[PDB]
């Protein structure tokens, strides 16, 4: 309801909720306590209804806006539990967080496999920014089993066609690396604000075989590729 | 059923995708192994075959049994097989395609005859009833030339004893890591190469002590080497096609443990929902 | 503090709720036996000097004050993902996850590497132990794979029979 | 001086420049120096003496092989075991008898031999695709 | 109904063989999944091909299903039904694939069927 | 699992074994009869004491009989009794 | 209550040892499988026979169970079985038999038994 007054006022909101898991149970918990009687794997006989009488409320108005961002827990790992798949019909995007991809020192440390987003649609986000979309993900996912050929039998195994494939997404996969104002802190380089736009062009471009003259590391943590240009310019 | 049994399955599964994995990586680091001890091989052969190429036809030329093409009345065969399973087709379209050929020379009327290197393939022509003759078994892999002095000594002494009229090596050759191929090829009499020693022509050797006693030794051991190299890229297609078959098997327990993981779950919900009913529907 | 059994505490809240014919919930347990855990273990915290100047009314100024806690969880056949482990697991800041197959076998005290963890780490090492210690951990979480690769391999690359031998001295 | 190479049928066992060797051919000890006349011979059982260029003296074991000198190079291709005619029958009538009397070794793999067993036991009694209905 | 003495002792002893292959073409189809099956034994290779090619011709065309199919119904006769299946159980009709036996009548249809592929 | 435990003993006859074409579907390794050899005629209880380990002694090698061609002789011929008394 | 306090260096480093000696035949029981038992070392031909030997030794004949089997009972001393079974880790015994062990009672039973054989 604080997100709904900032709305009225026309503005574009953001609201984070810290576990909606949490906000599942905390129903559960309080139907026992009332003596309802218990439905699918023990949940509340009310659980699709409380969850969307607050997703509900959470959508772009002629007036303003709410988005929400919104941390999820599955359990026992179960995408199936009634919990999860309730939850699931509500969400829009979904962002995945790998251990993986913040070792290799990549932050921010999404996982562009898993993630997804069902406004990846030509007729929504257009034709370009979905192939290109597109692009790095199949790029991506070849790239995952060609570095599995090479932990077995070694890297000149391979075919110069997949040399050029591994070199690319390598130089992807860091370009997807980025410095944020408050990471400062931590990385001392000024953080750095893209425009879609601006991505656009710098994913085209490398998977279009252009910049392939310049090193992978002239791309991580850089920005925009025509900053990518200049830290290959002083490297 | 039930999660507890699934689970135990579930873990099990696991365990043998553990397994896979590491014949894999065994198999991959045996198989480089293996490929540098067959290219170790190649020189003697390849000297012996000049020298027999400049004292056999070359601008002299003698007249020794291996080198001419008697009439066919029965053949020989040197068949390299595995001593391990797992090791996906190999074994059996080696064998399909010697019996697709030893079919035709029986139709011929002209009997066949066999001799096995590896355990597989005398298991194998034993239950189909082909006539084996001399085996050597258990080289493992650790093949040596002192092994296969027996075999070929038996197939080389019914040749030139006329017993035999052509003697082939049937073999998989190790072509790329992803591709093995099997071949029959013969090796009597000596196949003719297109190498020209009419450049040669500028000199001839001293014989001690003479050479028709040395170009009958240089015949058998060139005999002796081919059938070496012939096991040596077969022990080297066998480990490049048990890797290949262990990976799809952990590929394959991989999808496996996914459709577990589904029937685990689905009978977790059904176990909670069908206690707690009984529970609150008792009551009262 | 330390809770020598908190899977005993839930039973025993079990039982008492029970006999007091209220609703029960997954396995059993009462609706809430989240919130029992949770109200317990929220309370060890480490509270700052302000709090502590305002409880005491002002007699202790310089000084802040903790509470910390060590729960102790019963898992059968090593399954973490029951009921009662899974909400604990979500309470705490890490677990020491002492594992059977290294205990019989005599390695003691059977901590798991890998699969267990603290949240806060190096910030409440200290220096010298944070210095001498930054590898250890790791080391051994891929030493006993490596190990479980070496029954099937003979004949090791010298490569990996250093890291083999290096990680059998620290165990 | 000149190059020379003593390989088997198995492995390369010498290469590189030489001085002189000297070699107890069949007919009798013998010792090339550079230029030699094209030679064929075989070779008895016994130590190859090689001069490695500076003078570095040096003694191989060759079980025998044959010897084949060429206008510049000389290479022996020596062989793994002593070779005649009284062993390799005894040889082959051991490997006739193991192919009568139907006697099959196991091989040495003692690695591939735990492996497949513990392979074996673990999908043993398994029934996983009863129960995941993989229609196969 | 399925006796010895109420349907003769070839009739059940045909039912009570493709029982018997059937149920070990089970015990194999896990060994199969994660191994694939190159790593069968010789005979057990075989087994699987009977137990396939039996499956296969378990199936009919019924009169009531030309709706969906199309194809015209067919009437089996037991007396011609135990032959075929002694048939393939006894290895007389190796030499046809396995999608001659697919959705066909008496045996005759099969073998008849493997002249199209 | 009440009735299990108010017996003296437990006959389990099973599905695949049935199906296999083993008939009576006894499964010998599960089934217990807690009076045992008291209740049998001295020859027959001279001469089941070798059936139990026959089988017991199959049962503990039948994983292997899905590779039986690795197997070393020694072990095959007691698997290949185990099954023939099966 | 089996640690070296409590039960002493002695018993408690017997215990370990059988442990000890019975996990390794289980290592050893599939590669006498698949191999053959003439491929093993000759230490390990020795781990396999005191295996075998420590394993018939735990048995024993109970003075209640007469009525199954007809056989005498024993009652055997911890003494004793120390004794026996460190003897046997020890190679003190070699020479004999393995079914000299079996349902044998005390250590000094199975030379005596021996001598049957």
């Amino acid at each position: 309801t604080m997100a709904e007054k900032f709305r009225d006022e026309g503005r574009d909101v953001l609201l984070f909720v810290d576990n909606i898991y949490r906000y599942t149970l905390a129903g559960t918990e309080v139907s026992a306590l009332l003596g309802r009687m218990p439905s699918a794997v023990g949940y509340q006989p009310t659980l699709a209804e409380e969850m969307g009488v607050l997703q509900e409320r959470i959508t772009s108005t002629k007036t303003g806006s709410i988005t929400s961002v919104q941390a999820v827990y599955v359990p026992a790992d179960d995408l199936t539990d009634p919990s999860p798949a309730t939850t699931f019909a509500h969400l829009d995007a979904t962002v995945v967080l790998s251990r993986q991809i913040a070792s290799l020192g990549i932050y921010p440390a999404v996982d562009p496999l898993d993630s997804t987003s069902r406004q990846l649609d030509p007729l929504v986000v257009g034709q370009e920014h979905y192939d290109t979309a597109r692009g790095v993900q199949s790029i991506l996912q070849r790239y995952q089993e060609l570095k599995d050929i090479i932990a077995i039998l070694g890297m000149d195994e391979l075919s110069e066609e997949d040399k050029l494939v591994v070199a690319r997404a390598r130089k992807i996969q860091r370009f997807l690396s980025q410095p944020f104002f408050v990471a400062e802190v931590f990385t001392g380089s000024p953080g750095k604000y893209v425009s879609l736009k601006d991505t656009i062009r710098g994913f085209k471009g490398i998977m279009e075989g252009e910049y392939d003259h310049l090193p992978e590391q002239a791309f991580y943590m850089v920005g925009s590729i025509e900053e990518a240009v200049e830290k290959a310019k002083k490297l | 059923a039930g999660a507890k049994d699934i689970r135990s399955k579930i873990a099990s599964v696991q365990n043998t995708q553990k397994i896979t994995k590491a014949m894999e990586m065994v198999a991959a680091s045996k198989m480089r192994k293996s490929q540098d001890r067959m290219a170790a091989s190649r020189p003697y052969a390849e000297t012996m075959r000049k020298v027999i190429g400049h004292l056999a036809h070359g601008n002299l030329e003698y007249k020794h049994p291996y080198l001419e093409d008697r009439d066919v009345k029965r053949v020989g065969y040197l068949v390299v097989s595995t001593d391990r399973g797992l090791a996906g087709g190999l074994n059996i379209n080696l064998f399909k395609k010697l019996l697709a050929e030893m079919k035709t020379w029986t139709d011929k009327g002209v009997q066949a005859d066999l001799a096995m290197i590896g355990s597989k393939g005398v298991s194998f022509f034993n239950s189909v009833g082909g006539n084996v003759v001399a085996q050597v078994t258990g080289m493992g892999d650790n093949p040596s030339l002192s092994e296969l002095i027996g075999p070929v000594k038996v197939m080389l002494q019914a040749y030139d004893e006329g017993r035999l009229d052509k003697l082939y090596i049937v073999s998989n050759k190790f072509i790329n890591t992803m591709s093995q191929v099997p071949t029959i090829s013969q090796l009597l009499p000596l196949p003719a190469s297109d190498d020209d020693d009419l450049k040669h022509k500028s000199w001839d050797y001293l014989y001690e002590p003479d050479p028709k006693a040395l170009l009958d030794t240089l015949l058998r051991r060139y005999v002796e080497s081919q059938v070496y190299q012939g096991v040596v890229e077969n022990l080297a297609s066998e480990q490049a096609a048990r890797m290949v078959a262990m990976k799809a098997a952990t590929d394959n327990g991989g999808s496996l443990i996914k459709e577990l993981q589904l029937v685990y779950n689905k009978a977790r919900q059904a176990s909670i929902t069908q206690e707690l009913t009984e529970i609150v529907s008792g009551a009262a | 503090i330390i809770y020598d059994d908190l899977s005993k505490q839930a039973v025993a809240y079990r039982q008492i709720s029970l006999l007091l014919r209220r609703p029960p919930g997954r396995e059993a347990f009462p609706g809430d036996v989240f919130y029992l855990h949770s109200r317990l273990l929220e309370r060890a915290a480490r509270v700052n000097a302000e709090y502590v100047e305002a409880f005491t009314k002002g007699e202790v100024k310089g000084k802040t004050g903790s509470l910390t806690a060590l729960p102790i969880i019963e898992t059968q056949a090593g399954d973490v993902s029951a009921f009662v482990p899974t909400n604990v697991i979500s309470i705490t800041d890490g677990q020491i996850f002492l594992e059977t197959n290294l205990f019989n076998a005599g390695i003691r005290p059977a901590v798991n590497p890998g699969i267990s963890v603290s949240r806060v780490g190096g910030a409440a090492q200290t220096k010298i132990m944070k210095k001498l210690s930054g590898g250890i951990r790791t080391a051994l979480a891929q030493y006993r794979e490596l190990a479980a690769f070496s029954q099937f391999a003979s004949d090791l690359d010298d490569a990996t029979r250093k890291q083999l031998d290096h990680g059998q001295k620290v165990t | 001086t000149y190059h020379l190479d003593v390989v088997s049928a198995e492995q390369q066992m010498f290469s590189g420049l030489v001085e002189k060797i000297q070699v107890t051919g069949s007919e009798g000890e013998l010792g090339i120096y550079p230029g030699h006349a094209p030679l064929l011979t075989a070779i008895k059982p016994g130590m190859i003496r090689i001069v490695k260029q500076h003078g570095h003296e040096e003694f191989i074991y060759l079980s025998g092989g044959i010897l084949e000198v060429q206008p510049g190079n000389v290479t022996v291709l020596a062989d793994t075991a002593i070779r005649g005619q009284d062993l390799d029958e005894a040889r082959a009538m051991e490997a006739k008898r193991k192919a009568e009397e139907h006697i099959s070794s196991s091989h040495g793999d003692v690695d591939y031999a735990q492996a497949s067993a513990e392979l074996a036991k673990a999908i043993a009694q398994l029934r996983v695709i009863e129960l995941t209905k993989k229609a196969m």
